[PDB]
């Protein structure tokens, strides 16, 4: 068959191949559109009203 | 006028307190805002063992 015989790990190697079948799907984000809502950091913080509203405070 | 002013205040942080009782009840009733009654999970140890298990994919060879 006039064919020459590969090296000792030709095979084991990683293999590039032209694969004419699509990739299926890209991993897409889970959306969660109402989850735990934290407080923002661009978010203003003014002085309390009647400071800590406890027995005799503020 | 002092008595009308205290008692203004007093009222005013009356309604305050009853309303902040409510959102707390209201908040500890769902746990959906992330200050107080939230336990906060978190999955970082599983992505960095996840991330971790991805890299030794790479290491594994000869
Ligand atoms: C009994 C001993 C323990 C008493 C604890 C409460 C004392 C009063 C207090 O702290 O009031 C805070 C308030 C101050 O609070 P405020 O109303 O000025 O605003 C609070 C603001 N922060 C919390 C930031 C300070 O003090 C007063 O109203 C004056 C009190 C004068 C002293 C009255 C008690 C005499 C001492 C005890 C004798 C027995």
């Amino acid at each position: 068959f006039d064919w020459d015989r590969p090296s000792y790990g030709y095979f084991s190697r990683a293999k590039v191949i032209q694969s004419a079948r699509e990739a299926p799907k890209k991993e897409e984000k889970v959306s969660y559109p109402d989850a735990t809502p934290g407080l923002p950091e661009d978010y203003p913080k003014p002085p309390a009203k009647y400071g800590s509203r406890f027995h005799w405070l503020e | 006028e002092k008595s009308l002013h205290y008692l203004y205040e007093e009222n005013e942080k009356a309604q305050i307190r009853l309303l902040e009782d409510e959102v707390r009840r209201k908040m500890s009733e769902r746990n959906d805002y992330q200050a107080y009654y939230y336990r906060p999970s978190v999955a970082k140890y599983h992505r960095i063992s996840k991330e971790a298990a991805d890299e030794l994919e790479a290491l594994r060879g000869d």
